[PDB]
């Protein structure tokens, strides 16, 4: 059993659907609000 | 790629189409399959030369595709160039419909043949006799025994009692075989009471298959007949068997029935 | 070999993109929907809306 | 070497007399050898070489005199050519602008399930390089989209060559879908807009439209019919159709199946 | 067991190729070989879904590719489950979820 011919040869979930969303948008934030406080 | 040449309007592409439709029928043979099927077209059309092989590799496409009749009225209408090969896996999946269609057509010419008969197309009942006669000449007689009943047909099974097997007691048990199988009366009757005169045509005629197929068949004069005959030769030892098998076996209503054929 | 797939996806993209806009915003111009795609044609921003 | 065709294939002799002695020629192909792909003897191209280029140029005058059923038949023999793992030429001046060009006239024929099988014949030869069969891919692409202006543009900056019967259907095709896209929700659209949104000035090309369909011609004027209200509101449908649907819920419910 | 091998066995090189047996694999009769033991049944559900993929997912096959997916085994994600993992999604990337 288990011969399967070879064409080519929570923890973790959570984290996965706010790495989805929560993905590449500006990452540091300590600064941007304290540099808008005065450009904005 | 030779498909797209399928108006030409020249019957000589036509010719050179079917050129590549016997050799190479197996890899556009998926392309031809279900797309063009101009095979009528040409068939019906009055151009000739052309239209003989070409229900041949209709045959050949719409057999694997289900299209079987399809391929039994190509395979039909194909002609001499069709049944000209009986080498090859092919052969087997056309008279597998032929003779289908021909045996279970002859069951409803079991039942009515007079009238509304077949319109054979002459090799529908060609190779059924062709064939065999390959039965009865490829020494198989297991089967010649037995396509003469697939025929249900009883002048071809009495000529096969006269054949290159001989008859010991070959064509004699073949009646314990198949009054066994016996499916109705109709077909029993019909060829219980041609076998049985011919074994009053054999050199030494058999007693107790006359008297048990004529207790099975209900004929209360011709045993008076043979009887008469055996009065005639005048020997009740040979005159015995047909007799107490007849009292033992019969009915006192066909024995009350036969006795009149009997005391005349 | 799926890049014959792949090539296909900028309908899609820009499909996403307008039932995005078209859910968000609800009466905004075309002459922001081209820049804010970055379609650098508002002409055939009629079009594609 | 039974030539007979070596004087008037290059200079333009437009559905002269030739074409006959030109396809009987071809029939006289057959008689010394058939089209098959000559399995055996490599060495032996005349009947594949000097064979094919002659079908392809068959298959290029045809489009010329408008032979649309007979095209795709010279077109097909030269696909079951290619189709040839014999070392023939890979390819020719000839194979991007016939090959593609069967991609776009296969385009002008609104069957895109066969425009889109060709696309294992030439994998690398899409965005990496052949800009000639580039051309075409991205043209339907932009068909795809709201991509019109576009693909406007791209009527008429054909690098490969004429490819202008191929442009003219596709010169309809979206001739009428603009013809589709006036009949969506506007408003008044006056005889400047709509009326130069496909590519004319003012002929009665507009008559044409305007009273092919409605947004009729009137005072600068394009008129909105935009009622969409007849086919609401109907709850017998569902009582025929969900009615069939409980008793199919009852079917595989308490008899057995 | 004829009816079943033969036709992935066929199929592993004309998706490779760009033969017309898409749509021969459309009219074949053989489409159904009646419980091809999972494995071969399981990964022909795939092999015929590639071929709506190349002949444009109109999301009818994406369920083929959900049921070739739930029908494979537990033995490794690298023999055929990344490419039905990749190409599962890829034709639904085609519709939009």
């Amino acid at each position: 059993m288990s011969e399967k011919k070879q064409p080519v040869d929570e923890d973790n979930w959570d984290d996965d659907n706010v790495e989805d969303d929560f993905s590449n948008q500006l990452r540091a934030e300590l600064e941007k609000h304290g540099y808008k406080m005065e450009t904005s | 790629g030779i498909i797209s040449l399928l108006d030409e309007d020249e019957p000589q592409l036509k010719e050179f189409a079917l050129h590549k439709l016997n050799a190479v029928v197996n890899d556009f043979w998926a392309e031809i399959s279900e797309s063009v099927d101009k095979i009528e077209v040409l068939y019906e059309d009055e151009g000739f030369r052309s239209r003989q092989f070409a229900a041949l590799v209709a045959s050949k496409v719409f057999y694997h595709l289900g299209a079987f009749e399809e391929s039994l009225n190509y395979a039909l209408g194909a002609g001499d160039l069709f049944n000209v090969n009986d080498n090859s896996e092919y052969v087997e999946t056309i008279i597998a419909k032929c003779i289908d269609h021909y045996t279970k057509q002859c069951v409803e010419n079991a039942d009515l043949p007079e009238g509304e008969k077949k319109p054979i197309d002459q090799r529908l009942e060609g190779i059924v006799n062709k064939m065999f006669q390959r039965c009865l000449d490829d020494h198989k007689y297991k089967q010649a025994i037995g396509i003469a009943l697939e025929t249900r047909r009883l002048d071809v099974f009495e000529k096969t009692i006269l054949e290159s097997n001989d008859v010991p007691g070959m064509l004699a048990y073949s009646l314990k075989l198949c009054m066994s199988l016996m499916q109705n009366k109709q077909f029993r009757n019909k060829v219980l009471r041609v076998l049985v005169k011919i074994y009053m045509n054999l050199e030494k005629p058999d007693f107790i298959n006359v008297c048990q197929c004529l207790i099975f068949l209900d004929d209360p004069q011709a045993v008076s007949d043979i009887l008469e005959k055996l009065v005639k030769e005048d020997n009740l030892l040979m005159a015995y068997q047909i007799c107490f098998d007849l009292y033992e076996s019969a009915s006192q209503q066909f024995l009350s029935s036969v006795i009149q054929n009997l005391r005349t | 070999g799926t890049y014959t797939l792949i090539i296909r996806l900028r309908h899609n993209v820009i499909k996403t993109g307008v039932r995005m806009i078209s859910l968000s915003y609800s009466r905004i111009s075309l002459a922001d929907i081209a820049q804010k795609l970055q379609l650098d044609s508002p002409e055939d921003a009629e079009f594609i809306v | 070497m039974y030539e007979q065709l070596k004087g008037e294939w290059n200079r333009k002799s437009p559905n002269l007399s030739k074409c006959g002695e030109e396809l009987g020629r071809l029939k006289l192909v057959l008689l010394e050898l058939n089209f098959l792909p000559t399995t055996g003897t490599k060495l032996t191209k005349q009947q594949l070489i000097l064979a094919r280029d002659i079908l392809e140029i068959g298959a290029q005058w045809s489009i010329l005199r408008k032979d649309i059923p007979s095209f795709e038949r010279y077109m097909a023999q030269l696909k079951c050519y290619y189709f040839d793992y014999k070392e023939q030429l890979p390819e020719s001046a000839y194979m991007h602008q016939l090959l593609g060009l069967n991609l776009l006239f296969l385009l002008s024929q609104n069957r895109v399930a066969e425009f889109h099988t060709e696309l294992e014949r030439l994998p690398a030869k899409d965005i990496q390089t052949n800009v000639y069969i580039k051309h075409p891919v991205s043209l339907e692409q932009y068909l795809m989209e709201g991509s019109y202006n576009k693909v406007f543009l791209a009527k008429g900056n054909i690098p490969a060559e004429s490819y202008t019967f191929f442009i003219d259907i596709l010169l309809d095709t979206i001739r009428d879908e603009i013809a589709g896209c006036i009949e969506k929700a506007y408003e008044k659209i006056l005889f400047t807009e709509a009326t130069r949104i496909l590519f004319f000035n003012t002929p009665k090309k507009m008559t044409d439209y305007a009273k092919k369909r409605g947004w009729v011609l009137g005072p600068n004027n394009y008129y909105s019919f935009a009622s969409q209200q007849q086919k609401p509101e109907d709850t017998t449908i569902p009582s025929t159709e969900l009615a069939k649907q409980v008793i199919e819920y009852a079917r595989q419910l308490e008899m057995i199946v | 067991d004829g009816q079943a091998t033969l036709l992935n066995l066929l199929l592993r090189n004309y998706l490779h190729y760009s033969l017309y047996d898409q749509a021969e694999k459309l009219v074949s009769k053989s489409v159904f070989p009646e419980q091809a033991n999972n494995n071969e049944w399981a990964r022909y559900l795939y092999y015929t879904g590639r071929i709506k993929a190349i002949q444009l997912e109109y999301s009818e096959a994406r369920r083929t590719m959900t049921n070739a997916l739930r029908k494979a085994p537990q033995h490794t994600a690298v023999g055929f489950k990344q490419t039905v993992h990749k190409l599962l999604i890829v034709v639904e990337l085609l519709l939009g979820e």
